């Protein structure tokens, strides 16, 4: 519209009406020039590492990419607290998105000194990829999320993907993406970008601990009219054999018949934090529960949701098990473990088998009178008919959405980094600077210009969702457990910055405190 | 100061194979561009290899096509020149040499792009191979 | 703490000869933010480089640093007979605890 | 609407009507960047005062706040002779406010000689609190009013809160507010 | 009064400097040095008694 | 110029405790963090303990952890540190520390923050403590 | 129009329509003089 | 290989006396891209001028070239004594490989 003229207005808010949550939140984005304009063949020995599990072939591009995948992004922390008190599920509705009050910059640098100036007729170009054509690499968890805090002015990150490789090469199969090759609107410093989004139908996140057990579904006053074997011989002796069958009942809840059993498991190795517990030697990665694919190993992380530990052991955790967050100013490699907040599942070991314990045990033979019984520990148990499971839980930290791959068959396509699984989820949003080419020569050369005005952009980004809650309609008449505050006295409020001006999450917050029967 | 330091040069017999190394320091090395040149008794400079910055791209002289594998670690911040197949004229000391550009500069208002094959800025002392 | 190991100890080389110095980091130091610092006999240590190549105000221009990730150079060129002392490398990239290098020596 | 047309005109004047006064009052002001676009947890210990009397927690903000809640920034003493000497009572009904002809500059400065020049892209952002969910800072009778002068240029306070402490630490009772 | 005047808040827009050529995770700390300035205009009935 | 003069060390039995203080002039002592670096004898340098600007934020080696308290007083421009529970290695020389950047700084067109923590600039003279 | 707008976008597609292809390219040019 | 040829062998002139020296490329040199280099008797090769006229930082101000298309020329005003040495020109214009000129003299 004009130079000295805003293309929109500062939009953070909750709205809370009745069965459903609107969320907005704008940020300060900054752009740069990634690559210098240039789409790069990039692999593991342009890194230089040699592994065959590591090896990777691919592109980086020129282009940057919004992500608001997680729930800090929409959420403060009251608002997290006011949704997962009282709600039993929500899940995600409609989206609207704006971009606007973009500034180009140029810089200049004479003598190490930066001057920065206005470019007031350079554009940035924006796309949405609705029709999921490029490869989507929002539902791998990585950093570069709109921030938590709403004063924090955050960097986009720049766009690359991988295709399929042998070691680093590529191969004939292996797919080459320009992302010129799209449509794209192209914003001076007036314009603005806007786009709305319907999320597809998915489950409600269920946001509730089970308040009963699914081995204790029983009625405790009343027997059975099943029988069960109890017992193989008269006494001691030789021929003692025989049959003896008993009704089960209260007093041996083990033996009842069952209508539902726990879901499906995949032994995780068990680590302690107390360490002088843990063996002394180094069993990170060869201890480590894996899948391959195609000759390559891959952790199985965070893997098959799976109670964390058994009951009053919370010292103990699955070694990549959980989903492990960073403290703030945490480095990155090597940290100890008072740096990172580890979560713990512990509230679906109602329906779900914890993860460090086998499944159960099978026989393994045909006993007779020669042969004793023998029975055998099952490590890894895939879906049979009959078994319930939850989920994994979300966090103010954690992702939101996954796009489900598109494939002939998957089973129960729920993330397991966990949150909610689209086949078409929120479209990728690219931008990039418009390249600006400094003076070319004065007489004609067929080269690719390679020299450029240095520029970055900036600018402003709202995001707006509409969540659908699910109301606790319970009857249980004790009170519940409650996130909350302590109210004992500290040196820092906690969700707040210190005298640094730093805002930290003290720790994850996951969304089950509710309860409903099983 | 940019420094290039090479080891792992000496005499050996024909046909036989030897691995040279170049440690570097005072620049940002995956940044550069590396060659490897050649100079026999009496005669002048031979240049050998070179290889891209990334490491994608490496060219070599006709001579030792097939026979020469350049090859770099930029965590290292060492480039390497293994050999095979030797013979009576690869016999000379071997210089290790540093791109004068960056593959991207910044002077005043611009930004340069800068993926060829440049002047080499500073060299290594070099380190004799006899054949 | 993330431990910064000096290569060359009690090293002596002739003056008017240049002189390198590596410092070696186990993990790689956050944004640079590596510090060279030099203290002589009954005095108080002295700032040379901060960051990778940055140089302090008041010091010669023969002192040179640069470095990236899990390596760092000192270097002195046009050797004079006040460099010889003991230098070290201070890591403040990362959260503290500061950590200085082990100590290297340079002798005449 | 245009960077070369001006949002505003300048009104300053007293109408008297009858059983009714309406004051106009512009003035110039000048915002900062204020904690260089932190907010900071502040307290007695970060000041440094150690008395159980004196003692605080709160947050400084990169906000300011306008503050026209002192009479001279409403009336000349012209008016106000002419407000006591001739009534037995006021009392204020309506106010209308204003913010306009808005300029933001980059200052530059290469070797201690400033340079400022017009930043014809930048943005300020103004809201009022309607619901009254700030902290209330403009009943504390502090500095920072519009000028009882009107050719005085005058600098926008900053905004800052307290919350509730114990010595210099907070209390999980304690709010925080982002703006 | 439990209504009075509200408070009226006013920033200058942050704007960064030149942010890296490498994605970081960081806040930018680093920003064009900025002020504003311009003109208010406050408008009071008063009822006279 | 800066000046940082570090008094009130000395020696003193094991398990006493003995607290240091520093005076510095010729800058702004709160935008500046302040460090303690202590010195065995014929040993390396070691990091004691680090103060932000602010004072808010205090930061010590592991090994002196919970027995050695900083703190620093803005308005009389002086920085402490307080020394309990003394151990025989804990003898060494201490010297104030006073970081290169302050917390906010203006080179040019941009103003920056710096609320980490960096190299240390000026270095007090050292004062003795025997345990 | 106006300095402060932008006067086009970007159109680099294929459309493959029955008996007729429609392709549009946009490419960044630079004039000297 | 496009090919370098010196116009001058094993040259000597008196000190202080202006060197001009030649080389030919056979086929046009691609925007300039041509370097001088200077090595001296058991020294490493050394950067005078790279691609026509741009002088390296550490040289000294009397060394000059310029050329363009198949001719360039290194120009040495005000000769000296260290300036006795083997001169020669490299051209990485075109694609690898890089080829150095045949080498030249300079004698007393």
């Amino acid at each position: 519209d004009g130079v000295g003229s805003s293309s929109g207005n500062w939009h953070c808010d909750s709205q809370w009406l009745g069965d459903r949550v609107i969320t907005t939140s704008t940020r300060t984005w900054a752009l740069p020039t990634y690559n210098n304009h240039l789409y790069k063949q990039i692999s593991n020995s342009t890194s230089g590492g040699s592994s065959n599990d590591n090896a990777y072939f691919g592109y980086s591009t020129p282009w940057g990419y919004f992500d608001f995948n997680r729930f800090h992004c929409h959420f403060s922390p009251r608002d997290w607290q006011r949704l997962i008190n009282n709600n039993w599920g929500f899940r995600p509705k409609r989206l609207n998105f704006k971009l606007f009050n973009i500034q180009v910059k140029e810089v200049t640098d004479n003598n190490g000194v930066k001057t920065i100036a206005n470019n007031l007729t350079s554009t940035v170009q924006v796309f949405t990829d609705s029709d999921y054509q490029l490869p989507y690499v929002l539902g791998s968890a990585h950093e570069g999320c709109l921030p938590p805090f709403p004063a924090d002015v955050f960097m986009i990150p720049q766009y690359g993907y991988l295709t399929l490789n042998d070691g680093s090469q590529a191969v004939g199969r292996s797919s080459f993406y320009c992302l010129e090759y799209f449509p794209s609107q192209m914003l001076r410093t007036g314009n603005n970008f806007q786009f709305s989004y319907e999320f597809e139908n998915v489950p409600f996140h269920s946001s509730y601990a089970h308040s009963q057990s699914l081995d204790r579904l029983m009625n405790p006053l009343i027997d059975q009219y099943l029988y069960y074997l109890s017992k193989t011989i008269n006494g001691s002796g030789q021929n003692q054999q025989t049959l003896k069958f008993s009704v089960a009942g209260p007093s041996n809840m083990a033996v009842q018949g069952r209508n539902y059993i726990p879901g499906p498991s995949y032994r995780q190795q068990r680590v302690s934090t107390t360490v002088t517990q843990n063996n002394n030697s180094e069993f990170a990665w060869p201890g480590a529960s894996s899948w391959a694919l195609n000759g390559r190993n891959s952790l199985m992380n965070p893997g098959p949701a799976m109670a964390s530990h058994k009951e009053g052991e919370d010292r103990f955790f699955p070694l990549s098990g959980s989903l492990i967050f960073g403290k703030q100013g945490t480095g990155r490699d090597n940290v100890d473990a008072d740096k990172v907040m580890i979560t713990n599942e512990e509230e679906i070991k109602t329906t779900n088998p914890v993860a460090t314990e086998s499944y159960g045990q099978v026989a393994t033979n045909h006993q007779s009178a020669q042969a004793q019984a023998q029975t055998g520990w099952v490590q890894n148990q895939g879906i049979l008919p009959g078994m319930v499971w939850q989920d994994r839980d979300v966090y103010l930290q954690g992702p939101i959405w996954a796009k489900i791959p598109h494939t002939d068959g998957n089973f129960h396509p729920s993330p397991l980094m966990g949150g909610f699984g689209m086949k078409h989820p929120p479209p990728q949003i690219l931008i990039k600077n418009t390249p600006v080419p400094a003076d070319p020569p004065t007489a004609f050369n067929k080269d690719k210009l390679n020299s450029f005005i240095t520029q970055y952009s900036t600018g402003q980004v709202s995001v707006e969702i509409e969540w659908e809650l699910q109301k606790e309609n319970s009857k249980r008449w004790n009170p519940e457990i409650q996130y909350t505050s302590n109210y004992y006295k500290s040196n820092n409020v906690e969700f707040a910055v210190n005298t640094e001006g730093v805002y930290s999450e003290p720790r994850p917050i996951g969304t089950r405190y509710l309860t409903r029967n099983l | 100061e940019v420094q290039l330091l090479e080891s792992g040069g000496g005499l050996v017999q024909p046909g036989g194979s030897l691995r040279l190394s170049c440690a570097a320091s005072g620049f940002t090395f995956s940044t550069y561009a590396m060659n490897w040149v050649r100079q026999a008794p009496g005669k002048g400079l031979e240049w050998v290899a070179g290889i891209s910055a990334s490491g994608g791209s490496a060219y070599y002289v006709d001579s030792v096509e097939g026979r020469f594998t350049i090859s770099r670690d930029n965590s290292n911040n060492m480039l390497y020149l293994q050999m095979n197949s030797l013979r009576a004229e690869d016999t000379a000391v071997y210089y290790c040499a540093k791109a004068v550009y960056a593959i991207t500069m910044v002077r005043g208002s611009i930004t340069t792009n800068y993926y060829h094959y440049y002047a080499m800025d500073v060299w290594g002392q070099g380190t004799t191979v006899t054949v | 703490e993330i431990v910064l190991t000096q290569s060359p100890g009690t090293l002596s080389l002739s003056p008017g000869e240049r002189a390198t110095l590596s410092c070696r980091a186990s993990q790689g130091v956050s944004s640079n933010y590596l510090a060279w610092y030099q203290q002589k006999p009954g005095q108080a240590p002295r700032l040379l480089i901060y960051d990778a190549s940055n140089r302090a105000t008041g010091i010669p221009d023969r002192f040179s640093g640069s470095g990236s990730g899990t390596d760092f150079t000192l270097t002195i060129s046009r050797l004079e007979p006040e460099d010889f002392a003991v230098y070290y490398c201070q890591q403040y990239g990362s959260s503290p605890p500061l950590t200085f290098g082990g100590g290297t020596k340079v002798q005449i």
